[PDB]
């Protein structure tokens, strides 16, 4: 018998800020995905789980015409998420 | 993808042991991650690219060492019973983490199915997604990273305007 938290251990990662619109390439692809993608695959390797996560933020921070601002929220980790690529 | 060395990951987590979330060695690890994906709506338009990103997602999460389960045209329920389904999986025993990616038309309080329209709601609640995978729930991921990648809207509204 132990005692545990009911709720932990959560992060959650939306393409938008709430209320409002995301936005797709003119190939099809969603922005969002395209640079979740190409910060996990450029920075994995030395960042944590948060840190991959505001580089993706930062990749949205000029606004455009079609501006999105991907969101972290609920965040319940206690600890660094590496991933450790490779391993 | 880029790889982290052996000597960095073995400095890590032995360096800084009680502030990262620790990794199991990859020769019994059976990591999992869910890919929940609605292309084709009763009511609502079509969802073009999702596929791209359906292959993009599954590709860089076999990268990072997950074996991908992949749910395609689910309801609300539908959702809710594939995602309790995959909470239940005994490879979360023997796996350190999960990625749960869900990929549809949006509100801002839940996910649609295939099946939702203003008149006909088919709605999963972002509240629910949180009560099947908690320490309650969800036994196998107690202790372990559960995270949440949205690929969905949140509302109508535009995200830009202009100042002076």
């Amino acid at each position: 018998v132990k005692l545990s938290h009911v709720e932990k251990d959560f992060i959650a990662f939306y393409s938008t800020t709430p209320h409002h619109l995301s936005y797709r390439d003119k190939t099809g692809g969603s922005y969002f995905i395209t640079r979740l993608i190409s910060c996990f695959r450029k920075h994995a390797c030395s960042c944590h789980l948060f840190d991959i996560f505001l580089k993706v933020q930062q990749s949205f921070e000029k606004a455009s015409i079609h501006s999105q601002m991907p969101t972290i929220d609920r965040a319940t980790l206690t600890r660094y998420f590496y991933l450790f690529p490779g391993n | 993808l880029k790889l982290c060395s052996p000597e960095e990951f073995t400095r890590l987590c032995r360096e800084k042991t009680q502030e990262i979330y620790p990794i199991k060695e990859a020769n019994g690890r059976t990591r999992k991650a869910l890919i929940i994906c609605n292309t084709e709506f009763k009511h609502l338009s079509l969802r073009y690219g999702a596929n791209f990103d359906i292959i993009g997602m599954k590709g860089l999460l076999e990268d990072l060492g997950y074996d991908v389960v992949v749910k395609e045209e689910l309801t609300a329920e539908g959702m809710e019973s594939e995602m309790k389904d995959f909470a239940a999986l005994s490879e979360h025993q023997t796996s350190d983490s999960t990625f749960l990616v869900l990929m549809s038309h949006g509100t801002l309080h839940g996910i649609c199915g295939t099946m939702h329209s203003e008149k006909t709601p088919d709605v999963l609640q972002y509240d629910t997604i949180y009560q099947i995978f908690n320490n309650c729930h969800c036994p196998g991921l107690r202790d372990k990273p559960k995270v949440i990648i949205v690929q969905a809207a949140r509302g109508g509204n535009s995200g830009e305007m202009w100042i002076r």
